[PDB]
């Protein structure tokens, strides 16, 4: 089935409207929530533009379009994608008022880009390049997080944050896949966010009382089988020799009291004491008698690791890896000046905790174990990025509209190339910036008018950058207030708002058949 | 479990004594046609009339003169015999090794291929 | 079973649709159709071709149109857009009319004559070409790239494209016809960059053969091209009886040896190191050679040997006996097993025959290579294309706007019936520079109308629309420039597209 031009832009432009209007707050503090029953059909919570894309099954090609270019900026920045969807449409809306009133659908689209340009310029003109410190970061931390869930769920959650990313920004990489290790805990409540500037343990030893707590950590990763198996196992296994199997029954304790006294000489090499605690982690099962053993010698000797948590432990702590514990040298393995063996529920989660020189930072979180629990993981973790940006950029701006005026401004304050032609583009594409805080400001209180005519005379007036009181509707000094753009974010969906919105401008058919 | 894998092998060993037993055999049973191929050449050599001596019965053998050189026998059918000509009988006995030969021939490919499964399984054996 | 004037009409009726949406998608200056799957699969392009696929086809005309436009594809494959524009303009203009007017037939001829003229105007209209000068020829492959708006690594790829191809071009009927392109090797090679690429002698062998015992480096050892018919011989000049057992083992293994040998000292004869078997491969053949400590490369493809007869520029020799470089790695030559990124590299070079490169392609990686490779490819052939004509046309309406007059001032002379389609003829060269006027987004009757006088003083030799400058202008000084041929290849395809379908009033099962 088929829809021509004037019919095929309409069914782009037309499917825009609603699903971009649901998150007419998905931005700042004022953003709903919304709940997926629907999504895979399952009960869920989300705020983002992209990721709520995605989550739903999204019949439409214009949902669907996007969310590819959306998974972009979702991808670089996390969020904005709560926001870029907005200007898309309104954009789109644009453009059709001129071949609504007729007009060469190219010229439209050719005159978005010396404005994506003009605009991107006051971009460059506007970015305000800012020194990062943690309370910047705490602000540009509140920001998306605002944009995420309550400014009070941004607080617990702003430490972790910048605390996390603190010490990465000693690391000098500007981004970050370290220090996102998070965690989730069983809680009544998902207001605990905990840091741990080490990991944390997720299997217990089948033997508690080992060392409940290890001061010093030495962590030796170990792959190891101190578990080879304690009775007939022929390779470690059943097999359909017994002549093997009548070999085999006694070497494997033996290799296994081996790694016990591997272990043993290891824990009294790494100690001679149970004073400095001590730490063994099996990728594998072990034997509990081994650690019967080992848990008396003052060790924890802990089993059937993930291998994703032995590079964080074997890195964040400087962690190693052997086939055999051997002896080791005391330092010879990795260290967290405390680790502290942890349960909360029936299961230890241990803390290997301020892991020396840390990598990796542990983000806890205890909750009702719900997609609410969710509804804080993700919120955070897009702003884990965001502020990523504000460590990437050193250029941070406000929101709240603070940019879209005054850069909407220019380009309609003046024909950026005086030309019509171009101002037909730019006119349509320099007004849809306006979007986020007419409607957010609306969203929360008057109509956008005021604030418009204040925020851009408030601009006019002070070109200090003002932006609304995301639940009230007035604008503020919104570098102040603390809701930021990062150069990085605000640029791309820019970018990215425009960049998709010609070509889909272009559609002239749509043939269903393929 | 256990005996499994200990049971194909020496079972896979006998397969091997059974066809190299067969082509041995069928290495033997051939070596007679030409035998009664030859024996046939002396016999127009010296001629009719020659002294034979040949087996009576258990350590006895019977004498007897060489009569009759182009009558000389094929046994074939179940339990018949066709007398052939010094020509013919020969032919038929080289036939009988060549229905024989293949016959032995594929012992060995069959012979061969039983050990080293044994084997395979002598080799599970040791794992 | 379809008949007649509603053919005809589905022929008008289809290949105007056909003709159409993807003019949209025509010009620098474009606009890309979605495509829908049934299943909701979209798809974005500017590509007919493309284009031509996910829609479901069933007019068979359409399928036609779809072979032409395929045909096409094999041609160029730019331009399959824009040869069934014009078919689908002829074919709406003239037909409905002229065969009410009774007639596919007074059609077809002036078409003939629609092609002549511009045949004609084309050597007038199009300009020769340095193909002496890359530069002269950079231009345009620098505007070649660049209406599906490809450039950064093009931009390098443009000059490479030009290298070879002049090179890969050694070809003669004695009239001297170069199509000659397999001779043009590409590699995906991972690592170096886009902007690192290069043209190396003879044929590169990179696909197939990594083989790292080839050795590495051949200095001045042949590489040798096997018709032969190197399987060992078991018995003296045959394959004796299998070996079931012990004696078949010795003696008939032994006559193998020598027919390997007195081939491969007849490939001795030529000396090589470098010995890719691909006739008569023989687990001893190698091993003879690889006890010659002669490399000899086998599992080989004779692709990778019809490259090789392209990388020494040499044949492939059936001859057992005596075997020679001219016979088979013909001239001095090389042969090297290079490593860019680590995959190992055959380098064949230095063939017999000068023009000899052949396309090293190095991306940051194979797929942002193979952006390279795919645009290189569109760039590589419109040298060849330059290369097959050295003459080159001011574009757009320039080339649109100047025959219809002369085919006008025919219609006007010729004032038969064959003038009506010298009139159904005249403005369907402007149907692309309506798309030219779609692609600057402008008013197509006015620019149409200015672009009419402009031949009617200018003449439009240089001058259309160029939607993309947006208006009418020098196509020259703008530098809007296809080998002639290209022009005429997908004008000469539409005339007889047209004049396909002109012919089909039966469709029949």
């Amino acid at each position: 089935e088929v829809a021509r031009a004037q019919a095929a832009l309409a069914v782009n432009i037309s499917a825009a409207r609603g699903l971009q209007d649901v998150l007419r707050t998905n931005l700042g503090p004022k953003g709903t929530m919304k709940m997926l029953v629907s999504g895979a059909g399952d009960i869920k919570l989300t705020k983002d533009g992209n990721v709520l894309l995605h989550e739903m099954q999204i019949q439409h090609p214009t949902a669907s379009l996007i969310a590819k270019v959306a998974t972009a900026q979702d991808d670089i920045t996390g969020d904005g994608t709560t926001s870029n969807v907005l200007i898309i449409g309104e954009l789109l809306k644009q453009a059709d008022l001129y071949i609504s009133e007729g007009l060469h659908p190219r010229i439209i689209t050719e005159g978005f880009e010396a404005a994506k340009e003009k605009a991107l310029q006051f971009l460059e003109e506007v970015k305000v390049s800012r020194e990062m410190d943690r309370e910047t970061l705490i602000d540009v931390a509140r920001t998306s997080l605002r944009t995420k869930v309550h400014a009070e769920l941004a607080d617990v959650l702003t430490e972790a944050v910048v605390d996390s990313i603190l010490a990465i920004k000693k690391q000098d990489e500007p981004i970050d896949l370290f220090m996102i290790e998070i965690m989730e805990m069983k809680h009544k409540s998902e207001t605990d966010t905990s840091l741990i500037r080490g990991l944390v343990l997720d299997h217990g030893a089948r033997h508690p009382d080992m060392k409940k707590r290890v001061e010093d950590a030495y962590i030796l990763t170990c792959n190891v089988s101190l578990e080879y198996e304690k009775t007939e196992v022929n390779s470690g296994f059943f097999y359909k020799s017994a002549e093997e199997r009548e070999k085999l029954v006694k070497a494997e304790r033996k290799f296994i009291e081996d790694r016990v006294k591997k272990i043993i000489e290891l824990k009294r090499k790494v100690c001679g004491d149970s004073d400095k605690g001590f730490v063994v982690i099996n990728q594998k099962g072990i034997d509990p008698f081994s650690l019967d053993a080992l848990s008396k010698e003052g060790i924890v000797a802990l089993r059937r690791a993930k291998r994703r948590n032995m590079e964080r432990l074997t890195l964040a702590c400087g962690g190693v890896a052997l086939n055999s514990f051997d002896d080791l040298s005391p330092d010879c393995l990795g260290h967290a000046g405390l680790v502290y063996e942890y349960t909360l529920g029936e299961e230890k989660f241990t803390f290997i905790e301020k892991c020396n020189n840390p990598r990796s930072v542990t983000l806890l979180i205890k909750g009702p174990n719900k997609h609410t629990l969710t509804q804080i993981k993700d919120a955070v973790r897009d702003g884990l990025r965001a502020v990523k940006n504000a460590i990437d950029d050193g250029c941070v701006v406000p929101g709240a509209g603070a940019v879209e005026v005054a850069m909407a401004e220019a380009l309609i304050k003046h024909k950026p190339s005086v030309k019509g032609r171009a101002q037909l583009g730019v006119q349509a594409f320099a007004d849809a910036l306006l979007i986020i805080p007419k409607v957010l400001a609306q969203n929360s209180g008057f109509d956008l008018q005021e604030t418009l005519v204040k925020i851009q005379a408030e601009h006019s007036e002070s070109g200090q950058l003002v932006g609304v009181d995301l639940n009230t509707g007035e604008p503020m000094v919104a570098a102040e207030v603390g809701v930021w753009d990062n150069y990085c974010v605000k640029k791309q969906l820019l970018h990215s708002c425009t960049v998709i919105a010609t070509n889909i401008l272009l559609v002239d058919e749509i043939m269903r058949a393929g | 479990n256990l005996p499994q894998l200990e049971m194909l092998k020496n079972q896979l060993d006998q397969e091997v004594e059974f066809l190299s037993t067969s082509i041995a055999q069928l290495k033997v049973v051939q070596t007679k046609y030409v035998e009664a191929k030859d024996c046939l050449n002396v016999l127009n050599k010296s001629n009719e009339g020659k002294e034979l001596l040949v087996p009576l019965t258990s350590s006895m053998y019977v004498p007897g003169k060489l009569h009759d050189v182009e009558h000389v026998l094929i046994d074939v059918g179940t339990g018949y015999y066709v007398e052939k000509t010094a020509e013919d009988a020969k032919d038929f006995f080289k036939r009988k090794i060549d229905f024989l030969t293949k016959q032995m021939e594929k012992i060995q490919p069959a012979l061969q291929e039983k050990h080293a499964m044994k084997q395979a399984v002598m080799e599970m054996m040791s794992q | 079973r379809e008949s007649g004037r509603k053919v005809q009409s589905g022929n008008i009726n289809a290949a105007k649709t056909i003709a159409d949406i993807i003019r949209t998608c025509l010009g620098p200056k474009s606009m890309m159709k979605m495509l829908l799957d049934p299943m909701g699969g979209i798809v974005m392009t500017n590509d007919g071709n493309a284009i031509l696929r996910e829609i479901q086809v069933q007019h068979p005309a359409a399928k036609s149109m779809i072979e032409i436009s395929r045909t096409q594809d094999e041609e160029v494959g730019d331009g399959t857009t824009s040869v069934i524009i014009l078919a689908g303009e002829m074919l709406s203009v003239a037909e409905h009319f002229l065969e009410q007017q009774m007639h596919p037939t007074v059609v077809i001829s002036a078409y003939r004559k629609a092609l002549d003229d511009m045949i004609s105007t084309l050597k007038k209209i199009s300009i020769p070409v340095d193909i002496s000068d890359s530069d002269m020829m950079l231009n345009i492959i620098n505007s070649s790239i660049t209406t599906k708006a490809i450039s950064r690594w093009s931009s390098l790829a443009c000059n490479i494209a030009l290298d070879a191809v002049k090179m890969v071009q050694f070809e003669e009927n004695g009239r001297k016809e170069i199509d000659i392109k397999k001779y043009a090797r590409v590699e995906k090679i991972p690592g170096g960059i886009i902007e690192d690429s290069c043209v190396l002698r003879g044929v590169m062998i990179n696909k197939d053969v990594t083989h790292p015992r080839m050795r590495r480096y051949i200095k001045n050892p042949r590489i040798v091209l096997l018709d032969s018919s190197l399987e060992y011989k078991k018995g003296e000049s045959q394959t004796d009886i299998e070996i079931t057992r012990e004696e078949d083992f010795t003696r008939i293994l032994q006559m193998e040896e020598e027919y390997i040998q007195q081939l491969c000292e007849d490939i001795i004869q030529l000396k090589p190191d470098v010995v890719i078997t691909e006739k008569g491969i023989s687990d001893l053949a190698q091993h003879y050679l690889m006890r010659a400590n002669i490399t000899a490369i086998r599992r080989v493809r004779k692709t990778d040997n019809n490259r090789i007869a392209r990388a020494c520029g040499a044949r492939i020799v059936s001859r057992p006996e005596e075997l020679r470089e001219d016979d088979v790695g013909t001239g001095a030559g090389l042969l090297e097993i290079k490593k860019i990124g680590d995959e190992y590299f055959t380098f064949i070079t230095d063939c017999k025959d000068p023009k000899a490169c052949t396309i090293l392609l190095r991306g940051a990686s194979k797929e942002i290579l193979s952006e390279v490779e795919r645009n290189l490819q569109d760039a590589m052939q419109v040298c060849r294309n330059v290369l097959l004509d050295p003459q080159l046309v001011p574009g757009g309406g320039a080339s649109e706007m100047a025959v219809a007059h002369a085919l006008t001032e025919k219609s006007k002379a010729m004032t038969g019936v064959e003038q009506w389609p010298y009139r159904a003829v005249a403005q369907a060269l402007e149907v692309i520079p309506r798309t030219l006027i779609q692609n600057c987004g402008a008013s197509t009757i006015r620019l149409l109308t200015s672009l009419r006088a402009k031949h009617t003083q200018e003449n439009c030799e240089t001058w259309g629309v160029n939607g993309e400058t947006g208006t009418l202008v020098d196509m020259k000084e703008l530098g809007i420039w296809e080998p002639l041929a290209v022009k005429l290849q997908t004008y000469k395809t539409a005339v007889e597209t047209a004049v396909l379908l002109l012919r089909i009033d039966d469709i029949v099962s």
